[PDB]
RNA sequence: UAAUUGCGAUAACGAACGAGACCUUAACCUACUAAAUAGUGGUGCUAGCAUUUGCUGGUUAUCCACUUCUUAGAGGGACUAUCGGUUUCAAGCCGAUGGAAGUUUGAGGCAAUAACAGGUCUGUGAUGCCCUUAGACGUUCUGGGCCGCACGCGCGCUACACUGACGGAGCCAGCGAGUCUAACCUUGGCCGAGAGGUCUUGGUAAUCUUGUGAAACUCCGUCGUGCUGGGGAUAGAGCAUUGUAAUUAUUGCUCUUCAACGAGGAAUUCCUAGUAAGCGCAAGUCAUCAGCUUGCGUUGAUUACGUCCCUGCCCUUUGUACACACC
């Protein structure tokens, strides 16, 4: 299981049909310069360190 | 929630419009010239006018609004 | 001088004078207010700023109007409000201003009374939220 | 608790007033057994014998078992209250029995039947197989399979 | 003629409707539920919570 | 009941060879490790704690919990 | 000079404190000596009924309450001011007792 | 006892207006006090007919011998003017543009029933200002219900009044929300 | 260590506290470091705590439910069932057992390697259905690690000898060991076994 | 150095008085043993013959110690708990009350026990000589 | 924004009812007023222990003072306050601090212009018409009945067990209710195992029941992991009161069988912090009976701090040959 851990730097918005996922900008804690777009359910808040087995798979809107 | 109606929006700015060489920027101070110059029937209508006048009388060092 | 405490329903009063030490809690001692699992959490409002710290104090509380856990919470804000007091008029107003940081950096309401009060229950349903349950279809 | 080695002092499952007894359970747990006696009856005869109510009946003894049994075909003389029993005015001679055999049940169905020849609404409710203490059959006990 | 009626609904009833259904046998009224809900400001009742 | 009723001589070395293998030792562990039976494991644990190896850590009930000495 | 003790009740808040403090002052002119106005706690007569006159809509009770206020007051005073006092107060709505 | 001396007082208020309203209704009965829309018939043939009242009253409760603007005035009268016979809508637009100009701040009058066969109607008069509901209609609000039974069905009237809270002469002397200043 | 003395008889067991490192009654608070650097500040260990049972206004808003002693959210999980509602003070006795038992079997600080379990039983990923394979945030790992070692606890003390502060003491062992015999850390795979079937 | 029974709580006082109460000798049983529930509301007896009547004893005479003179209604109230009234919902039931009016009516025949003149019975001048006794006795062998 | 709440945009401006505002209550107030119908301390009535005097301590007409604890009157406090950020420009919102409390401070009462072929003529001495009217459909009495059982549905309590059951043991509430034309709540003794009866006694009530000496729960032991000791379903025998009447078990009590239930399919209800849930209490019906409801309090969580996926409704747009308005 590869481990890689970032920090969420954006929350965008809420997403889904029912409204429990949600989009996050998160920058990565090693090579900084990378943001990238996550779903998350649980609730998050600023300079938070989400840990993802995946590190490029871009998570697009949910409709 | 906390958002203000009409009678308690529109009396503040029929105060302010009056009285700004007047009531500071200080809530007591505020609330007792409102019950000082204002007939005002009810503490919960006093407490609300003069909080609102003071947050129009604070924004008001920071430029001046409509109205 | 004296002090009083309530946590939801039950009021505790603590008298605190010049004395010897002796802290009790209905007429027994503080080792055996017994819910025997909260014997720390009324230890707490005098294990917090010091092993002792005080033998020149003597704290007679009284409790009644709530439950067990209740009391305790009661009694245990309550002897900590006398102590406060009593540094208030009599030791230092610096002594209380520093026992009330630590009352703070480990507030448990030890200071200020909890203002959650059981809400009205509204008819049409056992509670005062929650309703009778239907199913009609 | 002792020294229970009981290399042939320990029962296993026995034989006692028309009903076995499980050796594994304690002395009043395992009267209880029996159809006639239950849980608190038993604790009341065991203390009146005034044996060990922590052991088992497997190892209690094995003449207390008959004094046991005695006491309870004979409970009005042998330290019992009147009340305790549950069989007053039997149905003809009003002195106190308790039926502690494989009898109840037969005592039970003569009372049925004479309740039920002596022609009362008990009687015929009895009869027909439905509920006799007001119990409402309407939506409760409907299938009784 | 009569049979002793001194309990019940035979004994009790709404003093004003005589209804033997609703009775508030409290506080000493003796007035039916909605005899009471009509004219219960006058009696005092007031409704504040 | 289905097993280690009363007894527990069967395997009666077992009275003794119980300290080493698990450091825990309970009315749970008594009836697990197919030594003694529920019917008497409470009073068989309250022996070895007035005399033995085990050393209680509480005054515990509706559970046990003892350590080995040091 | 005889002692007594005036009760007031009532449910009329208005008309009970104006008398009620009305005593105090009466006694003050003549300067006697009493015990304070003790006010025994005001006692909700809540009671629960169903709105509708039947058995159709959502189960909604609505409670009616009568508030009950009831204070006591300890004097001094010669049977003259007795009657004095318990004559001055007639004011319609206030039940006034006065025990000796 | 107390509570229950007192609930037995209000009671005994209702029953007295209960009978007042009822006996008194020719003499135009308003409230108990007695209250009448005139003062002159509550004396009659100097005090026949309180004398009378007196008598009934004390027989009843077991009483020793010797120890314009309202709402349901004008409920009243209109109901007795709809008895007597007079246009119904006409009626109510005379009741309430009298209140009107008798200084009120506002009326309503609802009147509902069978006017001519048919599924039975509500027809409404209202002039003024009128504030429903909060507690300032408790403070200042007159209201009353009336069943008119005319040879053909009944016809339920209510009659709403806001009285002027400037000349209330008791208690708040404006509206709760009046905001007036000075300069 | 300069053991004061009072009129009252209490004993030493508790004046010996907080003179030195502040500690638990019977268990090291201080040597407790979260394995990880994402469920940080959604432990509440460091501050220290006398017993699980602050009684305070934690579900007023978002996140002031985070900051709540670990011991304290594993009492609250256990606080379940309807027929165990209620009852905290049950609910505190058995986690005061269960951290007796880990301090029995392979201490390892206690609380130390019951924060190592709820970090490892932290499902890092899940699903919803719409079945999209989404992320965890760290809150919701945290909660969920609490609720299935209490599920646990209550699905493994049903039907068996073991009490349920014993086998929720095993449960916890396993989790902190890192092993996939438990039915916390089962479930967390069940969980993950949605990682590139959903993804 | 001044010892009261209010220094030991709930169980060893208890465990102190009805030992003592077992070796005094002094019986006071009315034969109540084996053949009574201790109230109404309860399924079976106390599991041990020896030594329910005495606990008994022992908690009514710590009770009306600790607190003022109470009676046999209040003991029974105490004593009283809930009942499995079948598919009801459970209730609180009052114990029974000969059982707790014999045991205070065996303290009084002992003599530890007097009776108030408003009502109830209040510990004696030699009752409360001896639960001070055995509370000192209680923290001198077990702390 | 809870809101046609407000900002803002703007051929609109200024407003009105409703919402807010208002009131009730639950939080606080070492501030004022006054308290043997409440509580606390200094003195003699203090028996115990300890004896330099200190802990529990009864003394309800045993004196003094006090109101911090309780009560209730005038009043004060919160107005989202301050600070950062987000904010169309603002209404507002988000974090921290302070606070007594920052989701309208929590919860309610009132709640418009109007419509329903919604329910009630079985509440009304409210009522149009008809029926009935002395073999009555008026009143009244006797018995049953509404309870009934091939079956279906819903709201519920017990429930299916070791976070448990059983015993002792520790003793913590709040809303209240209660008889002066008299039998209401009952204290304390007496009898009875229990139910229940007996001598009284207190209370017309912050006085007495009542400190509701409640349960849940804590502690200590046994039960050993079992359809068992959870469940008391099911019937019989006896014991009393309520009731002029317990048969068609009112109810309680003791004994006797421990039955289905071994966690529940598709489905499906309520609910966002003192709320869920568990637990009990009082009140309405009561001559007696709760598993019902209305309030009250004890223990006190998980999840999220939102969305339109479903459901419901509102608004807007849109079509109309509808206007008695899709019946
Ligand atoms: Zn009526």
């Amino acid at each position: 299981t590869p481990v890689t851990l970032a920090k969420v730097i954006k929350v965008l918005g809420r997403t889904g049909s029912r409204g429990g996922v949600t989009q996050v900008r998160v920058e990565f804690l090693e090579d900084t310069s990378r943001t990238i777009v996550r779903n998350v359910k649980g609730p998050v808040r600023e300079n938070d360190i989400l840990v993802l087995m995946e590190s490029e798979r871009e998570a697009r809107r949910l409709r | 929630g906390r958002v203000r109606t009409k009678t308690v929006k529109r009396a503040s700015k029929a105060l302010i419009e009056r009285y700004y060489p007047k009531l500071t920027l200080d809530f007591q101070t505020n609330k007792r010239l409102c019950d000082e110059i204002a007939t005002i029937q009810s503490k919960r209508l006093r407490n609300k006018i003069a909080g609102y006048t003071t947050h129009l009388m604070k924004r008001i060092q920071k430029g001046p609004v409509r109205g | 001088v004296q002090t009083f405490g309530k946590k939801k329903s039950a009021t505790a009063v603590a008298h605190v004078k010049a004395g010897k030490g002796l802290i009790k809690v209905n007429g027994s001692p503080i080792t055996l207010v017994e819910p025997e699992i909260l014997r720390f959490k009324v230890y707490e409002p005098l294990l917090l700023v010091g092993l002792d710290k005080f033998s020149n104090i003597d704290i007679r509380v009284r409790v009644t109007g709530g439950g067990h856990v209740s009391q305790v919470y009661a009694i245990r804000q309550a002897i900590a409000k006398g102590l406060v007091a009593y540094h208030q008029k009599y030791v230092d107003e610096q002594s209380k201003n520093e026992l009330k940081k630590a009352f703070t950096s480990y507030d448990r309401t030890l200071l200020i009374a909890d203002s959650r009060r059981p809400e009205p229950k509204k008819f049409g349903g056992k509670g005062a939220r929650s309703r009778f349950q239907k199913s009609y279809r | 608790s002792l020294v229970v080695q009981e290399q042939g002092s320990f029962q296993h499952i026995l034989r006692l007033l028309n009903t076995n007894v499980d050796g594994n359970i304690k002395i009043v747990y395992a009267l209880t057994t029996i159809k006639g006696v239950g849980r608190r009856y038993s604790n009341l005869v065991c203390k009146k014998a005034d044996v060990d109510l922590h052991k088992r009946a497997g190892e209690l003894t094995q003449e207390e078992l008959e004094r046991i049994v005695q006491i309870m075909q004979n409970p009005t003389h042998y330290k019992i209250p009147a009340w305790f029993l549950n069989r007053q005015n039997d149905i003809t001679d009003g002195k106190d029995y308790h039926t502690l055999a494989n009898n109840v049940e037969s005592k039970l169905r003569d009372d049925l039947e004479r309740l039920k020849k002596i022609r009362a609404h008990r009687g015929i409710r009895h009869f027909w197989g439905l509920r006799v203490r007001g119990q409402h059959t309407k939506t409760t006990g409907r299938r009784r399979a | 003629f009569s049979h002793p009626r001194r309990y019940g609904k035979g004994s009790r009833q709404c003093r004003v409707c005589s209804s033997h259904t609703g009775l508030i046998r409290k506080y000493g009224l003796n007035i039916c539920r909605q005899c009471f809900r009509e004219k219960a400001n006058d009696i005092g009742f007031n409704k504040f919570r | 009941a289905q097993h280690a009723v009363i007894l527990d001589q069967e395997k009666y070395d077992r009275i003794l060879k119980e300290v080493p293998t698990y450091r825990y030792v309970s009315v749970s562990v008594l009836v697990d490790r197919l030594k003694i039976g529920g019917s008497l494991a409470r009073i068989a644990l309250r022996h070895l704690e007035k005399e033995g190896i085990i050393k209680p850590i509480s005054k515990h009930s509706k559970q046990a919990i003892y350590t080995r000495a040091t | 000079i005889i002692k007594i003790r005036i009760t007031l009740t009532s449910t009329k808040v208005k008309q009970l404190e104006n008398v009620s403090s009305n005593i105090v002052k009466n006694a003050e002119q003549h300067n006697l000596v009493k015990k304070g106005p003790v006010r025994l706690p005001t006692k909700v007569l809540k009671i629960s009924t169903r709105k509708t006159p039947n058995g159709e809509g959502s189960k909604t009770w609505e409670t009616y309450e009568m508030r009950i206020h009831k204070r006591y007051i300890d004097l001094e005073a010669p049977v003259q001011i007795v009657k004095r006092i318990t004559q001055i107060t007639i004011e319609p709505g206030v039940d006034v007792e006065v025990v000796v | 006892s107390k509570k229950r001396k007192l609930v037995a007082d209000g009671v005994f208020y209702a029953e007295l207006n209960e009978f007042f309203t009822r006996e008194l209704a020719e003499e135009g009965y308003s409230g108990v006090e007695i209250r009448a829309t005139r003062t002159q018939d509550v004396l009659g043939e100097n005090g026949r007919r309180i004398n009378e009242l007196t008598l009934l009253v004390q027989k009843r409760f077991k009483y020793a011998p010797g120890t314009g603007l309202s709402a349901v005035a004008q409920a009243e009268s209109m109901k007795f003017k709809l008895l007597n016979g007079l246009a119904i809508r006409r009626a109510a637009y005379g009741v309430v543009r009298y209140v009107m100009e008798s200084g009120a701040k506002g009326c309503e009058v609802v009147v509902s029933g069978k006017l001519r066969a048919a599924r039975a109607k509500a027809m409404k008069f209202a002039d003024g200002f009128l504030i429903h509901s909060g507690q300032p209609v408790n403070d200042f609000i007159d209201t009353a219900t009336r069943h008119v039974l005319m040879r053909q069905g009944v016809l339920g009237i209510k009659v709403k009044i806001m009285r002027d809270p400037a000349k209330s002469r008791t208690g708040p002397k404006a509206l709760p929300d009046a905001v007036t200043i000075i300069e | 260590f300069t053991p004061v003395v009072l009129a009252t008889p209490i004993p030493e067991e508790v004046q010996q506290a907080q003179t030195e490192i502040k500690l638990f009654n019977k268990w090291s608070f201080e040597e407790v470091e979260v394995k990880d650097a994402s469920l940080v500040d959604y432990v509440q260990v460091r501050q220290p705590i006398f017993v699980a049972h602050t009684a305070g206004r934690y579900a007023n808003k978002r996140f002031r439910k985070a900051q709540c002693p670990i011991i304290e959210r594993l009492t609250n999980s256990l606080m379940m069932n309807g027929r165990n509602n209620g009852k905290k003070l049950k609910a505190v006795r058995i986690i005061k057992h269960t951290l007796d038992i880990i301090n029995v079997l392979t201490d390892q600080n206690p609380i130390q390697v019951v924060v190592d379990a709820i970090t490892n039983t932290g499902p890092r990923e899940d699903t919803t259905r719409v079945r999209q394979a989404v992320d965890v945030s760290p809150l919701r790992r945290v909660n969920q690690a609490i609720a299935l070692l209490t599920i646990g606890a209550r699905e493994a003390a049903f039907r068996n000898i073991k009490t349920i502060a014993e086998t929720l003491a095993e449960e916890l062992i396993n989790a902190a060991k890192g092993s996939s015999t438990s039915y916390a850390i089962k479930k967390k795979d069940e969980l993950e076994r949605v990682a590139k079937s959903n993804r | 150095p001044g010892v009261s029974v209010r220094d030991v709580a709930a169980q060893d006082f208890i465990n102190a008085y009805a030992s003592f109460l077992q070796r005094q000798g002094k019986l006071e049983v009315p034969g109540y043993v084996d053949i009574v529930k201790t109230s109404s509301g309860n399924e079976m007896p106390p599991q041990d013959a020896e030594g329910w009547f005495y606990k008994r004893a022992a908690s009514v005479a710590r009770h009306i110690y600790m607190r003022k003179q109470v009676g046999v209604g209040k003991l029974n109230k105490l004593y009283g708990g809930a009942k499995s009234r079948g598919v009801r919902p459970y209730k609180h039931i009052d114990a029974s009350g000969s059982i707790n009016r014999k045991v205070l009516q065996a303290l009084e025949k002992i003599g530890i026990v007097e009776i108030s003149p408003k009502g109830g019975r209040r510990i004696s001048e030699n009752g409360q000589r001896d639960l001070d006794r055995i509370a000192a006795q209680t923290l001198e062998e077990d702390e």
